[PDB]
Parts: structure tokens; sequence; C-alpha cells
RNA sequence: UUGACAUUGUGAAGAGACAGUUUCUUUACUUAUUCAAUGAAGCGGAGCUGGAAUUCAUUUUCCACGUUCUAGCAUUCAAGGUCCCAUUCGGGGCUGAUCCGGGUU
RNA sequence: ACGAUCAACUU
RNA sequence: GCUUAUCACCCCGGAAUUGGUUUAUCCGGAGAUGGGGUCUUAUGGCUGGAAGAGGCCAGCACCUUUGCUGGCUCCGGUGCGCUUGUGACGGCCCGUGAAAAUCCACAGGAAGGAAUAGUUUUCAUGCCAGGUCGUACUGAUAACCGCAGCAGGUCUCCAAGG
RNA sequence: GAUGGGGAAGCUCCGUUUCAAAGGCCUGAUUUUAUGCAGGCCACCAUCGAAAGGGAAUCCGGUUAAGAUUCCGGAACCUGG
């Protein structure tokens, strides 16, 4: 086209007002955003005692996916199924009455912090999943040590929300299997082996390693520059 | 037994500065990317008198780099700066009177004014009429610059601190005797309520440490220590010496 | 000024009722001459960048 | 105003006296704390492009990064170049305007 | 080279 | 409504034998003097408003709501005059002597717009409405304060002749 | 002088844009009716503060016992629509 021309602007200093660029790096965020970012920064800047930072060693994606595939076969009955179970029990009480247990024994994921800790202490739990993002962390920080003491396999897994949706809650912070069906015992044993290879078998070595002490991008670059010459 | 005048000044009721007619705070541009990496050109529109200030003020227009508009800046005018002159401010700006440069970008012996104490404070040193800072040395190892201040003091400043080439305009102002009370009156009615001054020895003891007596006399040493408290610091505070210098 | 027609408020020229017709002439001459000088400046720069 | 304890953490050196302890140097780190500014706009690292390598294409390299006779002007997600669509008085992506880290400095 | 008209209040 | 200006500006022209010029000495090759023009409308003039009003008189009627009828209301001069407004200047400052609401103009070019009503109209005329609160009087040798109808005190505008 | 925020046992004090996620313009509008997604627009921070400062627009004649640039008569002007 002979009627169109190449203008090009000169966005150098002192000429041609700057075009709109991405300023997402310089946004003055609201205080709550700033504090929730800086808290994570401070957590990793400080030296983390081994009792913390035993967490952020979470079960990897594949083993976690298979673990939840197993745990999803033992979801506790929701209100809809419990209501009809109670109707069946009412009918059985009306006529049948074997003793009182016409309904079969349930196999369900155990959840609830106090209930799970009691199951660990009684050594009934065969596999314990601990959420990695519990705030305050004191609620579960003793759990890996307690499981090691009781000889109960445990895994630190990502997501109290994921545990919650497993047990029909918003958040669960812990989940446990104390009994599985016969067709799932071998899968449970395979999981126990893999989980122990990552958490229980490495527990004594992890317990002596301090986390944190990590620098930011600019300080890391500056220390690399200093170390290159000094 | 009464709160004395120098104590009363700090409450700042009748002792605040008279700022109605002032043109605005005189300061350099906000130190931005353009001044930090290159230079930016401004235009001197006006050289205006400022109430209560001996030195005149230059009013300089810069283009906004990020939005389409003009930004006014109130500089303190240096000697020789004229209306319609182009001012260049930045690291790569030239060594000409009126230009704003980092102290690390000028040779030793350069005469600058409105010098920042820290980079980005927009000017703190050598602001009164006829005053200037002399650049006397550089320490590129620590990114520092030695300067001589108007008081004769030697100072070390960041080499990123900016200054304006030249000397503040209006020099020689204090070389003219006022000759009369009314000229001091008009001088201070544009500044603050500090004039006239009553001598402490002309007061009663209730009003001043120097008050009282059957003759006017201070009666005790007028050299007051640093550790004296408010109401005691009247006279020559922490004086290393007194009397006429060289006999 | 909100009551009278546009004729009372401007002059039939660029910058009609804001500049004084000598400043407009000066603006025109300065714009033309500086633009031509910019062309000369970049031609000189392109010439002196061919020395090597 | 001066000292002590608390806020108060992390590396080293190394005066040492001596499995360790204990005062004592000196300097280092940044996240606590403190100062300042901005409409938190261009920070840090790397790369591209230029010139001196007495380079091994092998950055054991440094400096630069579109504006300097003139009281003009500089804004419409930018023209251009490229792709996509049932395109009309068009709409969209990339590039123009290097990449990466979201630490505003 | 003056003539004609009009008009104040200073010395 | 028409017209009317110091200043400012424009066109022609090219100035030493320097000229123009203020009470006050500034201005001119960065273009004077001169010739011709442009503009602000402070202000004045004429016209409309408006003689129908207002003023001054003369004749009749008269408390019959109380009048009626007619005439004239014009043309000049003067100024270191007074008061006041304003203009162009000049002196003074180490003093250079408010702010905001508000209105307008320009730059820019986003959109929109063409033939028996196709856009827009800062041009003329035409239509409707403009709420609330204050508004009397004194303002002082008697309306305020001073124990009072107190020789005190209490901000300001207009200002005839000798 | 509120607000955000900080101080104070507290009555309250500081501060007036601050270390805050602090808002309203045009245009698409089927006008039973108010909206639906659009894309930026400064970042100005409440409010109070003058019957002599700033400021939209009215004059003349007449009229009352006592009101008038307000009433009557005539003649204008501004603002909003
Ligand atoms: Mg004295
Ligand atoms: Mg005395
Ligand atoms: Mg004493
Ligand atoms: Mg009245
Ligand atoms: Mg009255
Ligand atoms: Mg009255
Ligand atoms: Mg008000
Ligand atoms: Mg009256
Ligand atoms: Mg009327």
């Amino acid at each position: 086209n002979p009627l169109t021309h190449s203008t090009p602007k000169n966005f150098g200093i002192g000429q041609a007002v700057q075009p709109k660029r991405n300023l997402s790096r310089y946004v003055k965020w609201p205080e709550y955003v700033r504090v929730q970012r800086q808290k994570k920064i401070l957590s990793i800047r400080l030296k983390v005692p081994p009792t913390i930072a035993q967490f952020q060693y979470t079960l990897d994606r594949n083993t976690a996916a298979e673990t939840f595939k197993l745990f999803n076969k033992y979801r506790p009955e929701t209100a809809a199924e419990k209501k009809e179970r109670l109707t069946k029990e009412a009918a059985a009480v009306a006529e049948g009455k074997s003793k009182q247990d016409a309904s079969p024994k349930p196999y369900a994921v155990k959840y609830g912090l106090n209930h799970v800790v009691a199951l660990i202490e009684n050594k009934k739990a065969k596999l314990v999943l601990i959420a990695n993002d519990v705030d305050p962390i004191e609620l579960v920080v003793f759990l890996p040590a307690l499981c090691k003491k009781m000889g109960v396999p445990y895994a630190i897994v990502k997501g109290k929300a994921r545990l919650g949706t497993l047990v029909n809650q918003k958040t669960s912070a812990v989940a446990a299997l104390t009994e599985v069906r016969a067709e799932d015992e071998a899968a449970l044993a395979k999981l126990v082996s893999t989980i122990d290879a990552n958490f229980a078998d490495k527990y004594d070595e992890v317990k002596k390693h301090w986390g944190g002490g990590i620098l930011g991008n600019k300080a890391q670059a500056k220390m690399d520059k200093r170390a290159k010459n000094s | 037994g009464r709160v004395i005048r120098n104590q009363r000044k700090g409450a700042g009721s009748i002792f605040t500065s008279h700022t109605r007619l002032r043109q605005g705070a005189a300061k350099l541009r906000t130190l931005d990317y353009a001044e930090r990496h290159g230079y930016i050109r401004g235009i001197v529109k006006q050289i205006v008198h400022d109430s209560g200030r001996g030195a005149p003020l230059a009013k300089v227009v810069f283009r906004d780099p990020y939005k389409y508009r003009l930004r006014e800046e109130i500089f303190i005018a240096n000697e020789g700066v004229h209306t319609g002159q182009f001012i260049y401010a930045g690291k790569k700006a030239s060594l000409n009177v009126g230009n704003v440069l980092p102290l690390g970008s000028v040779p030793e012996g350069t005469i600058v004014s409105n010098v920042e104490e820290k980079p980005g404070d927009r000017g703190a040193l050598a602001r009164a009429s006829g005053n200037y800072v002399i650049i006397i040395g550089h320490n590129p190892d620590e990114n520092k610059t030695r300067v001589r201040l108007p008081s004769g003091a030697k100072k070390v400043i960041s080499s990123d601190a900016r200054g304006v080439i030249g000397v503040i305009a209006g020099g020689g102002r204090v070389d003219k005797p006022l000759l009369k009370a009314g000229r001091a009156f008009h001088k201070y009615r544009l500044k603050r309520n500090s004039w006239p001054k009553t001598r402490g020895v002309a007061m009663n003891p209730v009003d001043h440490p120097h008050g009282g007596g059957n003759h006017q006399h201070i009666g005790k040493a007028s050299t007051i220590s640093r550790g004296a408290v408010s109401g005691q610091k009247a006279g020559l505070i922490a004086a290393r010496r007194t009397g006429l210098l060289r006999g | 000024y909100a009551t009278v027609s546009k004729t009372h408020k401007t002059v039939s020229r660029a910058y009609g009722g804001s500049r004084c017709a000598n400043c407009v002439k000066e603006r025109i001459i300065r714009a033309f001459l500086i633009e031509e000088q910019k062309i000369v400046k970049k031609v000189v720069k392109e010439q002196t960048e061919a020395a090597k």
C-alpha cells in the first residue's frame, strides 16, 4: 500500500512517551498479599529446625496419586447413604434382629486429629497420611515422631484440602487406614513399602538436618559473584 | 519561674514560618530511570522571586516520560541561568551551568549547588544565595566523593547524589547594611516571628536566666554545657572558646 | 465568555485565541527549521558511521 | 548521658587460654529492627549489538546501550511486518519493544 | 510676515 | 444597535547632516521618522428604552371615584477646581505585595455527517421554571456596651458656597 | 477537623494523604426497566472556614401610617431545561 508508512517510534530516554508495559513486578499489592508472600520468604530465609522442614519433603506425584487412588476406595459414607442405611437398620430392628448388625461392617478412612493420634497410640493404624500445610504446625509436627515410635508407616502428603475432599470435609489435616479389604491388602503392603522408603527409613537422618538458610535471587547472585573472586 | 522565649518557640504557635507567598518547596526532580541512566532536557520558563528566600527560583518544565503531560519543577536558580535555557539532568548530562549531574560524573574542582546528602533526597546542601559545594575528590572503590561545604566542613557523599553545576544566584546580598529597623522588619515578616529581640539581661529573673540584678549583667558564666536542660540553654552553648578571634 | 459566540473569542488562525500571531509565526519557523536540521543531523550521522 | 539484660538471628575468621567449655579480636550475611522515596516504571542476572582481542571464537575481558546550535511538536492498546477469522466503518495473536527471577527502590 | 477671534489666573 | 482609544500589532520603506519623542529620556537595521491599515470598547457620542415618565408653570372644577385641559421642558462655555474611576508611565524593596471554585480558548483528531427536511448549528426568534432563609427601625450626648435616657467607648460610604 | 492508622487505663490525643484493596466519566441500551460483558480516566482523598476576599444575572418611574433594586407599571438580563 502506497498510503501506509513506517512510523517507528523511538522509545529511548528523552523521546516518545513510553508504551504501556507489564508492571506486574512493581505492583503495590494490598497488605494481606504482601504479608502472605513475605511470611513464606521469612520462613525460608531463617534456619528451619529439623522438626519443621521434615515437612516440605512430601510424597512425590506418582506415589501420592496411587495412594489417593487406594484411599478413595474407603470413603466414609455421606449423609445421603447414612440416611438410607439407618432406614435399613430400622427395618432390620423391626423384623430381622440377627443381633443388631444386619448392616455389614464398614471399611472407611479414619480422620480427625485426636482420633488418629489415639489409633496410632493403640497401634491400630496401618497407614497414616499427614497434611504438609497445617497452620499452626504444632498440631501435626509431633506426628512423624509418634508414628516412628509406634512403628506405624506415615507419609507427609501435599494438601489438607485434598485430605478433606477425601473424607468429605473442607480440610482434614490427617487421614489413616486401619483396615482394608482382602483384595486391597497387597496394594496396601506395596504402598507401605514405598512410603517407608521415603519417610520412616530416612527419619533419623532427616531429624538431624536443618532447613532454610536460603537466600533471595539478588543476594544469591551477589554471593556467587563474590565467591567467583574470593 | 516562667517558661522562657526559646522554650516557647518549640510549641510553634506564633513562631511558625510565614509561607503564604512562597512558590513551593525548591527541590530537584524525583530521581527516576531517565536521570539514572541517561539525561532528560527541561526548559527554563521563569526566574521568579521567592518570599523569604534570598536566592531566586528557576521554574523548569520537563516532559513526563510515562504519560503525555508536562511536569513543573522548582529549582533554585544558579548564576547565569536564563529563561528559555535548556537544562540537562541525568548521569550523561553535560558539564554546564544549570545542569544536574551525579557527583561521580564531575571532575575534582567542580563547583556545584543544591547538592543531595543522599541520592534521591532532591537537594540539601549549598542552597542559600551565593553558596556552593566544591568537589574535591573521588573514591570509586567505595562509590564515594569528598566535598567541601559552605561552612568549610569536609564531607563524604554517595557518588550517586546529584548536584547542579554552578553557584546559587543572589550572592553578595548580605554585603549591604540594612541601615534601619524597618528593613529588618520587612525581612522577617516574610520569614517568621523572631524579630525584634529582647536581651535576657533586660528582663526580670522570672523571664530569663540573665534577668534581674541591680545592674544589667549576666552574673554567671554564659558558656552553657551540652548537658544543660531546656530553660538553661541561654547564652553560648557548648562554646569551645569565646572572645574575639586573634586578639 | 459563555454567553458570546465563538467569533468574539478567537481569531481565524492556528492557535487563534491563545497565541499572539508573532509567537505562532515563530512556532512555525522553529518547527520547520528544527525538523530540517534533524534530517541533516541523521544524514550526517549516517555518513560518519560509514567511516569504518 | 553511660553500662547491663531483653529485642537478637546467621557466617567466618581466628587472641587464644587448651570431648569440650569460656571471654576476646576483626570483618562478613540478611530476614528482625531502623531511615527515605515513588502513581511502588524499568531492579538483579544473562544475552544481543559496537569498538581494544595481541583469546584458544573458549567472555580467565572491561566500557557503551536511539535524545546535546534553536523558549516548536511529541497522547488515541503504534505505524509497519507477519500470521488466524466467513472481516463492514473489521476483530484477535506475535513482533515492533531480547530472555529469566515476581525482592518496588 | 502678521491679522482676526476665544480664554484663565499667576507674577 | 451603530460609532468611538491610549497601548499593541500589520503592510510599504530603508534611516548620520541621526531622527522621533514624554512634565518625567526613552525608542529605532532585532527596521526609526513617514504613508496607509488592524485590534481591545475603559470611556464618550447618536439612536432605541423615552416622554408616554419625571420636572416647572398657566387656565377652569373641586372632598360628586376626585380632577380635567394646555404649554415649556432648549442651546452653550470654562478649569493646576473638588470627589471618584481609569490609562500609559515612573520611584521603591535583603518587602516584589493570596488561594480555590468557576468560565473560555487553543492543540489533538476519536467518532459522526451529503440532496423536494441528508448531519450540525457557540446565528436569530420562539416555549417553561427559578426553591429556602434574611429584608421593619436605631446605629447612638436616649434604640449597642459601660448597673442608666451615663459629657466615656464603638468599623465604614456620600460631602454645597465664601 | 473526621476517616485509614498509630498512642493513651481512659476522658480522648496525633495526623490531613498519611505504611489503606479508599472512586466515577463517556459509549454501546431491546427505552414493558433498568442493566449485561466492553477498554481506559486521574490518582486529585471527607468536611468545615469570609453577610468587607472570589462570585451568573435589574433598571427606571410610581406606590404605604409603617415595605420595597423585593410591591405595581414598563423595560431588561442570567441559569437550568
Ligand atoms: Mg536586643
Ligand atoms: Mg527591667
Ligand atoms: Mg545560671
Ligand atoms: Mg426592606
Ligand atoms: Mg431598610
Ligand atoms: Mg434602617
Ligand atoms: Mg463553605
Ligand atoms: Mg424605609
Ligand atoms: Mg416590576
